[PDB]
């Protein structure tokens, strides 16, 4: 279950330095649940040569 | 007797009357390559035939 997507790196609002520092913010490329059927297209070797 | 117009005494009005042969010619940018030496068994094609 290795996909390719166009997602951006998150940039927080940073309205306070100390409040943002007390919480823990980070970003992954590992997602929670896999995407739906109608939003993924399947690619083979054969359809890529075509 | 040959029945072939080899030598004809013609006037100078019809010296350029033989210009009736159509010709086609390629431009100076085109290339004409040899492809019949590229027929080997271990070569696959991207979109397969019937």
């Amino acid at each position: 279950q290795v996909y390719m997507h166009r997602d951006m790196l998150p940039e927080p609002r940073l309205d306070d330095i100390e409040r943002f520092r007390q919480e823990g913010f980070y970003y992954t490329n590992m997602l929670e649940a896999p995407p739906e059927i109608d939003r993924v297209v399947q690619y083979t070797y054969e359809i890529a040569r075509l | 007797f040959i029945n072939k117009r080899i030598v004809e005494r013609v006037r100078v009005g019809q010296i350029l009357a033989v210009l009736n042969r159509r010709f086609v010619a390629y431009k100076g940018k085109m290339r004409i390559m040899d492809i019949t030496q590229s027929l080997k068994m271990g070569t696959k094609l991207a979109a397969p035939t019937v």
